[PDB]
């Protein structure tokens, strides 16, 4: 339901994190641990940024 | 070069300079001290600062009021250089979150993610700095020695 | 390839210069060095920690025994006062046959150094001027020396083993551990402060030998028992009395209301000797407080997880730290600095704010030397403090044997410490800074009518109540009449008045204007040689840059060019930059003091007052005058006896300086070169035939930044140092 | 002009109370031990305490705190050293 | 002798680690991400610090350092 | 009149001292009074200076010894205000440029793509922006604590 | 008989170091 939407990022991996919105896309493959495509408007020490995610995380609000 | 002028300023005067008087005796700036008072290191702050400076180190209220205003703001600026030289980078960045938080959680912050200055960049600093420093501070110096025991 | 030396394969393979350097520098690193079980350190420092308790002692009964050979007290005895405090005897074949133009001093004979170790009154305070007498307080620390280095030699023997329990039991080392320690030592001490002192203040050869038939207390060891005393304060040493003599000596023994007479011009004699004879109490309660078997006594932890208030109807909820400061050790070296940080800077002012002995006060040469040292140290324990304040944190901290309670959630809401200490600064940054220069601007451009030294109007309060009745201003108390004053106008409060101020007595400083203006600054330092600590400490913890030199440690050397945002970055590291900023923070309150104090010995106190708020006041005639006395007993002539710092300064203002090298010149230029050349001595016959044991390489960045530390510092400890000294015999 | 008292009262007032408790039930709590060899804290365990250890000997307690030291104490140092020698050397009450 | 540890999802390159100095780079098959790829050191004996291994290598904290305490004439570079 | 330092008047040091220090620029017969710039070291400046000497006087300060300017407030006696008078209007000066500073970023999302839309500043300021600079605190200071703080925002 | 104690100083600088630089020169080649 929530494809891309204003949607958290929680783990004690990250850089941008509790910064919120923008799951962008989301995969159907199943292995690895990275279905959680991001991609928002900040950025870390790249500059390409939207590196991947998933799992033990988005405990979020709307 | 910063070397090099000093010696110099202590041949011109001390043991070029003169005045005049008479009686077969040219009479100079300072001795013919050097001679044997600039072998030792030393020889340069017993005479060559406090022997000096004491046109700058006075010197306010007055017109070497800027050699008495420049090397002190040039002292600092020789120094803010090591703060950006000596010191590290990552730290830094490391630092320009904590304050903001302060901007952010009271939304203010910028966009243009305020980094903090990149490595090459800070040795592009202490360099101009500790390199503007030590200059000025020797031209607010050597100046107002000459001029009055000039 | 190379099996030698020890501790660890890794480094002890290793085949570069790194070894000596990595062997010598991380020595005393143990407590994470492969060869360690959970005694082996533990069991390690023990000994170890013994083991210099040796030197200290054997640190004395020479210096000690060093004089009385050397110097001239069975001497001075005849006359105290002058004078150029005699230190060693120098055996310097060196010297040009002007040592008598040399050092030839004092009492001399040779070309001896100014003693400025203080001591040579706190030893003629416990008792002694007979160096016959001495002779065996040297004999004594050796008494002291072979003695516990049995419990070097011995208690280091599996038999009369340690444990590890054992040493994890809070309540005994502690509990137990007050009583002892302090309480008692004093007694004997609070008494020979007493009983071994009164009798040559009163002139008698008391010595050991004749130890009861005194009785310096006419009424024996009565009223002590049953419940009356003051036969006792009963006529203290009086008023003249020439202090150690005839006349005015006047019997008492346990005083406590008069002091100093300005004779000693130093708190007088055996009226501290109830001091120590009370302290005591307060931990002997508190010092029962505990345990030893007993079922009486305390535990600690409801200490907590009950007493976790001052918190709670929400909050933190302690659930016991505990299980941190006595399995973290580091704690134990996390405030046994931290504490005996404070200590050493309420020592830095009690020691002299009211001296302690025969004649400080007004010496200026102790103050000058027994202060700043002791303030160094309020640095050098003060600072890498908090070091061992990162540590649990990356090696020690469980996240989760502790995430109920304070740490944790200190944590959870650290970054905030970080910045309010910061604001805490930018600002202490602009002001006391800003105002500051006009304080240098006018002054300069003919203008210092107009002009912003704002004079503290706070302290202030103080200083007056506590005593000090020196101009202005119709409120009570010091009123000289005043309720705060009464209710107690005569316990502890004539004689702290009957010297509160005209100098000689120093006792709560004469408050001039930009007084702030370095206190201010003062209150600068700090808040920025804090967040440092704070951080290289705090978040240092892991951080986000790098949120894992969790693992990484606190003495990582530096990132590489890692996408360029990335460097010098050890929580150790930060530890470096902390140690810069507190020898800043020290960089000024050493200057005044100097600046002051300096003002009176010559009675001229326009040597601030008139200067300092506009700093060329300072550079001028804090920085400039005075000098070339010292940087000029070396001047082309000659050297006399203030010729050393003529030495040692421009050593101070040389080795400062090439901590300069390492330090601008960081790592990768070093190897590089020292290779093309490296080489060139690898070629070049005759000395061919020489392929040297290992193979010669530049030096870990971390290094490359702490020899650039101590070379500094030591050139920094140096100077100041000379000078501090070389300036007071010529001028005081 | 000084009563040296509360304090000199509270140095004795709870010296009193660990020459205490405890005569007879075996040999004065617990049990006895803990001693050295280490049964407690951080070798294992650590935790976790109660306190009701008072309520037992504090209506005996304050008795003895408060008037033996106006029989002892600030009562006569006692007769008595009788024995006798005459006495000690039998004592004025010192005074 | 390399440390410490580095961490998992990039490869394949064509924009990540191609640049490994002394090699110290496999890439075995094994499944998870978008097509096979896990990596850091089918080695590590023949680096060397030689760090730029992320500079060319996103995926998220720390993630290429050094630690080589032993520091090794195989790595500490040092030849003549 | 507190702590010493006396209000000027008893002219002690200050006065003379002033009387002094500017008065030998005055000695500048050494040059020639008449009209000039070239030299005007003598004549005039003092109008500024001693021509108001006891002006300057004159609320005190309670300058005191060395003769000069002890500056303080710390609220008592009139000086409450010595910089104080003139030591709230800087609180106020600054932290409604943090309006402006606040409200011309929270603009920096609004019309939506942000940040050099910073460096072209879209001539940010002269009213409300600012202009509510004039009009904070205990009327609105409270913009603080509700619904933008919290923050409550989105 | 006397005149002395430098026995100490040519030692304490001149061998005993002569002797620390020695034997453990080392450390490594202990
Ligand atoms: C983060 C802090 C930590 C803390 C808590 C302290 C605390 C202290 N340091 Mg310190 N220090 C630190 C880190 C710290 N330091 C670090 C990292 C360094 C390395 C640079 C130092 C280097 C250092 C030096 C060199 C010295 C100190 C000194 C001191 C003491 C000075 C007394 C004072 O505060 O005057 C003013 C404090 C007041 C409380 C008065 C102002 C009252 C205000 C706050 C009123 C508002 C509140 C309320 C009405 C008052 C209640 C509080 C009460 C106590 C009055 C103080 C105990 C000095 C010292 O040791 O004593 C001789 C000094 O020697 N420190
Ligand atoms: C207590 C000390 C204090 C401190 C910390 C300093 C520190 C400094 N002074 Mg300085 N100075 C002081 C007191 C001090 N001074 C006093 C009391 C006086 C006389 C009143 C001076 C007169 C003075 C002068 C004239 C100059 C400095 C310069 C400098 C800076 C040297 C910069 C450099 O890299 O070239 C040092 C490299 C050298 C090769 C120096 C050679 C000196 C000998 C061996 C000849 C440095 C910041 C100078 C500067 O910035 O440019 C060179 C120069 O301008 N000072
Ligand atoms: C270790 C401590 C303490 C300290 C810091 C000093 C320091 C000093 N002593 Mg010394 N000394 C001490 C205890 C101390 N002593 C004791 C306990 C004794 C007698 C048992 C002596 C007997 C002594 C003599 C006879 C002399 C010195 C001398 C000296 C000076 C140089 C001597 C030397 O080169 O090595 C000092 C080394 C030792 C005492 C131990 C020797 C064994 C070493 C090699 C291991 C130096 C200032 C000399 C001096 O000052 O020149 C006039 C010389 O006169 N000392
Ligand atoms: C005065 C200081 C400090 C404080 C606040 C306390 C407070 C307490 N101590 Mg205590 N104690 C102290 C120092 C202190 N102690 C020292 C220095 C020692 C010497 C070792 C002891 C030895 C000691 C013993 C043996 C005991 C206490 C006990 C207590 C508690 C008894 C109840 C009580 O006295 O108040 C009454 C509370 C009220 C609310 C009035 C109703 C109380 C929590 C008892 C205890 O509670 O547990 C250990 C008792 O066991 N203490
Ligand atoms: C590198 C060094 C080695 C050495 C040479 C020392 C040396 C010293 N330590 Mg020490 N210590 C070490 C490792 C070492 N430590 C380690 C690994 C730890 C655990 C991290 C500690 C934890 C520790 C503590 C808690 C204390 C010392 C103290 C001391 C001082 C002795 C105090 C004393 O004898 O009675 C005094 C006894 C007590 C105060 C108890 C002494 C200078 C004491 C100190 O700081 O002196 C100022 C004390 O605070 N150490
Ligand atoms: C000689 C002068 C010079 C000057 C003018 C400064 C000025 C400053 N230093 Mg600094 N610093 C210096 C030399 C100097 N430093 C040197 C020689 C070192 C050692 C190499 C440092 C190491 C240092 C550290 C670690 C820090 C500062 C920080 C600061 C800033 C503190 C906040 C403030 O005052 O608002 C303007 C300040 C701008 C601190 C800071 O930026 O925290 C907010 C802090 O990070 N300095
Ligand atoms: C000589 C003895 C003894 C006596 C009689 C006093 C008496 C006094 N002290 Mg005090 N003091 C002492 C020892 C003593 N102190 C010691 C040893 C210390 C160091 C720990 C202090 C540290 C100290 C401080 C910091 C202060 C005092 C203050 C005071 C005064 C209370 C001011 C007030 O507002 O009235 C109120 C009077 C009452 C009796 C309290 C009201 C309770 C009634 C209703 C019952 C009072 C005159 C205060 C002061 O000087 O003025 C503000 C100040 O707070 N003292
Ligand atoms: C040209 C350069 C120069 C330089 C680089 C220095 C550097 C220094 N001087 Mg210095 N000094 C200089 C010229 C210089 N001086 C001159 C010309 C004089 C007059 C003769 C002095 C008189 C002087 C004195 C009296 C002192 C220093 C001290 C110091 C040291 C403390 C500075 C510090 O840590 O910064 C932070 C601030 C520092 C290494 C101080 C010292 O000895 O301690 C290390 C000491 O107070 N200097
Ligand atoms: C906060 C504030 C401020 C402040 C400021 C200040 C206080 C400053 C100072 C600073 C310092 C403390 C120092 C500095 C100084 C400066 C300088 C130093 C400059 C320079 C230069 C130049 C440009 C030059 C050049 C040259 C040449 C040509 C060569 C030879 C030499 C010389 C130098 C001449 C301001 C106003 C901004 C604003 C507002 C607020
Ligand atoms: C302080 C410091 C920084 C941080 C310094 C920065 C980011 C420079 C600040 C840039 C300017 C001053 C921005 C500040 C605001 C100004 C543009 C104007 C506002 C102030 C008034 C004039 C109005 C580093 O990046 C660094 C890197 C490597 C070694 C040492 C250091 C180092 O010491
Ligand atoms: S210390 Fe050297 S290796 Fe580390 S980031 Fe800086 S320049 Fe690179
Ligand atoms: S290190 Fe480079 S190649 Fe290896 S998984 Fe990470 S990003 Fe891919
Ligand atoms: S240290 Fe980095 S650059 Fe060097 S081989 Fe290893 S992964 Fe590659």
């Amino acid at each position: 339901p929530k494809r891309g939407s204003k949607v958290k990022i929680l783990r004690r991996e990250s850089y941008w994190f509790k910064n919120v919105g923008s799951v962008v896309a989301v995969d159907q493959d199943p292995k690895t641990r990275y279905p959680v495509v991001v991609r928002f408007a900040k950025v870390n020490y790249a500059n390409i940024s939207t590196n991947n995610y998933a799992l033990d995380e988005v405990e979020e609000v709307a | 070069i910063s070397v090099v002028i000093f010696h110099f300023s202590w041949k011109m005067q001390s043991d070029v300079w003169g005045t005049i008087n008479d009686q077969g005796v040219v009479t100079h700036i300072t001795a013919g001290n050097f001679a044997q008072s600039s072998i030792t290191i030393n020889g340069w702050l017993r005479d060559f600062l406090w022997a000096q400076a004491s046109q700058v180190i006075q010197s306010y209220g007055s017109s070497l009021s800027a050699y008495g205003l420049f090397f002190l703001g040039a002292h600092f600026v020789w120094a803010f250089s090591l703060m950006f030289l000596f010191s590290g980078r990552g730290y830094w960045q490391e630092l320009i979150e904590s304050i903001v938080w302060a901007h952010n959680k009271l939304k203010v912050a910028p966009a243009t993610q305020p980094r903090a200055l990149s490595i090459v960049q800070g040795r592009a600093v202490g360099v101009t700095h500790y390199l503007l420093g030590g200059i000025a501070t020797t031209w607010a110096f050597f100046l107002a020695r000459i001029i009055a025991v000039g | 390839a190379l099996r030698i030396p020890r501790f660890s394969q890794g480094i002890a393979q290793d085949p570069t210069t790194r070894r000596i350097w990595f062997g010598i520098a991380t020595a005393h690193d143990f407590e994470s060095h492969d060869d360690i079980t959970e005694g082996r350190l533990y069991q390690n420092i023990f000994a170890s920690h013994f083991g210099q308790l040796a030197i200290i002692f054997l640190w004395t009964s020479g210096n000690l025994f060093h004089v009385a050979w050397q110097g001239n007290f069975e001497a001075w005895v005849q006359d105290p006062f002058h004078v150029r405090p005699i230190a060693h005897a120098i055996w310097d074949p060196h010297f040009g046959q002007p040592a008598v133009e040399a050092f030839t001093r004092g009492g001399a004979l040779g070309p001896v150094n100014n003693a400025y170790s203080g001591v040579y009154q706190w030893w003629y305070t416990i008792g002694l001027r007979t160096n016959e007498d001495l002779y065996t307080g040297a004999i004594f620390l050796l008494f002291l020396s072979a003695i516990s280095l049995l419990a070097g030699w011995l208690h280091l023997q599996p038999k009369w083993k340690p444990s590890v329990s054992w040493f994890k039991n809070a309540e005994s080392r502690l509990n137990h551990h007050l009583s002892g320690l302090f309480g008692v030592s004093s007694l004997a001490w609070a008494g020979h402060l007493v009983h071994v002192a009164i009798p040559g203040s009163r002139g008698e050869y008391v010595r050991w030998n004749n130890f009861l038939d005194v009785l310096p207390y006419p009424q024996g060891l009565g009223p002590l028992l049953t419940g009356q005393w003051n036969l006792y304060a009963q006529n203290p040493s009086s008023s003249n009395h020439l202090f150690g003599t005839t006349q005015g000596a006047g019997t008492a023994i346990l005083t406590i209301l008069g002091g100093f007479h300005p004779q000693t011009q130093s708190l007088w004699l055996t009226d501290v000797a109830h001091h120590h004879l009370a302290i005591a109490f307060l931990f002997l309660i508190g010092g029962l407080m505990y345990r030893t078997n007993f079922g009486i006594g305390h535990s600690i932890k409801y200490i907590l997880e009950a007493h976790i208030p001052p918190g709670g109807r929400l909050g933190r909820g302690h659930k016991g730290l505990y299980d941190t400061i006595n399995n973290s050790i580091h704690f134990q070296l996390g405030l046994a600095l931290a504490s005996l940080g404070v200590i050493t800077s309420l020592v830095a002012q009690h020691m002299y704010s009211l001296p302690a002995y025969a004649f400080i006060a007004q010496d200026f040469t102790t103050q000058a030397a027994l202060y700043t040292h002791h303030q160094y140290i309020a640095g050098f324990i003060m600072t890498g403090a908090f070091a061992h304040g990162p540590i649990f944190f990356i090696r020690d901290y469980n996240p989760e044997q502790n995430a109920d309670n304070v740490l944790a959630r200190m944590l959870e809401h650290k970054e905030a410490i970080i910045s309010h200490l910061s604001w805490a600064s930018l600002f202490l940054g602009f002001h006391t800074l800003g105002l500051y220069v006009h304080n240098d601007v006018m002054l300069a451009f003919g203008t210092p009518e107009k002009q912003i030294l704002i004079e503290p109007i706070f302290a202030q309060w103080i200083q007056s109540a506590h005593g000090k009745t020196t101009y202005g201003f119709d409120i009570p108390l010091s009123s000289t009449n005043g309720p705060a004053l009464n209710a107690g106008r005569n316990i502890w409060l004539p004689g702290w008045l009957n010297a509160i101020n005209e100098n000689s007595n120093s006792l709560f400083l004469t408050i001039g204007p930009g007084d702030f203006l370095v206190h201010h600054a003062i209150a600068l330092g700090l808040h920025t040689t804090t967040l440092i600590l704070v951080k290289g400490a705090l978040d240092a913890r892991g951080s986000k840059l790098m949120p894992d030199k969790k693992d990484f440690g606190y003495s990582f050397p530096c990132d590489g060019p890692g996408r360029g945002g990335t460097c010098d970055i050890s929580a150790w590291d930060d530890f470096y930059l902390a140690v810069f900023w507190m020898l800043n923070t020290i960089g000024w309150v050493t200057f005044y003091w100097h600046w002051k104090h300096i003002t009176l010995w010559r009675g001229n106190v326009s040597q601030f007052n008139e200067s300092s708020t506009y700093l060329m006041g300072w550079l001028r005639d804090y920085l400039w005058l005075n000098s070339s006395q010292l940087i000029n007993g070396i001047t082309p002539l000659v050297c006399n006896s203030l010729s050393v710092w003529a030495w040692m300064f421009l050593f101070g203002h040389l080795v400062w300086a090439t901590g300069f090298m390492f330090l601008i010149s960081w790592r990768g230029y070093w190897q590089e070169l020292i290779e093309t050349l490296a080489w060139a001595h690898e070629r070049t016959p005759l000395a061919n035939l020489i392929r040297w044991r290992d193979k010669p390489v530049a030096l870990s960045i971390v290094q490359a930044r702490l020899v650039g530390l101590v070379h500094f510092s030591v050139g920094y400890i140096f100077t100041y140092a000379a000078f501090l000294i070389a300036s007071t015999s010529g001028k005081f | 002009p000084s009563l040296v008292i509360s304090l000199s009262t509270g140095l004795s007032l709870f010296l009193g109370r660990f020459v205490f408790f405890n005569f007879q039930r075996e040999n004065m709590a617990k049990q006895v031990p803990e001693q050295n060899g280490m049964s407690h804290f951080e070798a294992g365990d650590t935790r976790a305490k109660e306190y009701v250890s008072l309520l037992k000997s504090n209506d005996p307690v304050g008795f003895n705190i408060v008037d033996v030291l106006a029989w002892g104490s600030i009562g006569h140092i006692v007769a008595y050293y009788i024995l006798a020698t005459a006495s000690n050397g039998y004592d004025p009450s010192f005074f | 002798s390399h440390s410490v540890k580095i961490y998992d999802t990039c490869i394949g390159c064509t924009q990540c680690v191609r640049a490994c100095p002394t090699d110290v780079l496999e890439m075995i098959p094994w499944g998870g991400c978008k097509a096979k790829q896990i990596a850091s050191a089918p080695r590590t004996e023949d680096c060397v610090g030689c760090k730029r291994c992320e500079s060319a290598c996103p995926t998220d904290f720390l993630s290429v350092r050094v630690y080589l305490w032993h520091e090794t004439t195989r790595s500490m570079g040092l030849a003549y | 009149d507190i702590a010493g330092l006396t209000p000027c008047k008893e002219s002690k040091q200050f006065a003379k001292r002033e009387k002094q220090a500017l008065k030998k620029l005055q000695a500048s017969l050494k040059l020639y009074a008449d009209d000039s710039a070239p030299a005007l070291a003598i004549k005039a400046t003092m109008e500024k200076t001693k021509k108001r000497f006891d002006n300057y006087g004159k609320y005190g300060l309670l300058c005191g010894s060395d003769g000069l300017p002890h500056l303080i407030v710390s609220g008592d006696q009139r000086h409450w205000g010595e910089f104080i008078t003139p030591g709230i209007l800087f609180l106020y000066i600054a932290g409604w440029i943090g309006w402006v500073g606040r409200s011309y970023l929270i603009a920096i999302r609004d019309e939506k793509k942000p940040t050099q839309k910073e460096i072209i500043i879209d001539v940010p300021l002269a009213s409300s922006l600012l202009f509510r600079g004039f009009s904070w605190p205990v009327a609105a200071y409270r913009e603080l604590l509700n619904g933008e703080l919290v923050d409550n925002n989105f | 008989m006397i005149n002395l104690p430098s026995l100490f100083v040519p030692l304490v600088g001149l061998l005993f170091p002569a002797v620390a630089m020695a034997s453990l020169f080392l450390h490594v080649e202990k």
